[PDB]
């Protein structure tokens, strides 16, 4: 559960705070890196 | 503390506001050499890793 797969080898760092009749709309794009 | 040579550590700095002004860390350096980049122009250039 908490650990998704067996191994998880990455060194990225990007934290923020909560992104939390309850319509939660999201749009995902990937452009210009 | 620090570490040994056979097990030298490697720290990845990839997400930071770099205050390259670590010249306060014992300014009387015994060896301050630069390869591929000049000493001060270093502070105003971008890099990935």
């Amino acid at each position: 559960f908490r650990v998704y797969s067996s191994a998880n080898n990455c060194t990225f760092e990007y934290v923020s705070q909560p992104f939390l009749k309850n319509l939660r709309e999201f749009v995902f794009k990937n452009i210009d890196g | 503390r620090f570490a040994s040579v056979y097990a030298w550590n490697r720290k990845r700095i990839s997400n930071c506001v770099a205050d390259y002004s670590v010249l306060y860390n014992f300014a009387p350096f015994f060896a301050f050499k630069c390869y591929g980049v000049s000493p001060t122009k270093l502070n105003d250039l971008c890099f990935t890793n």
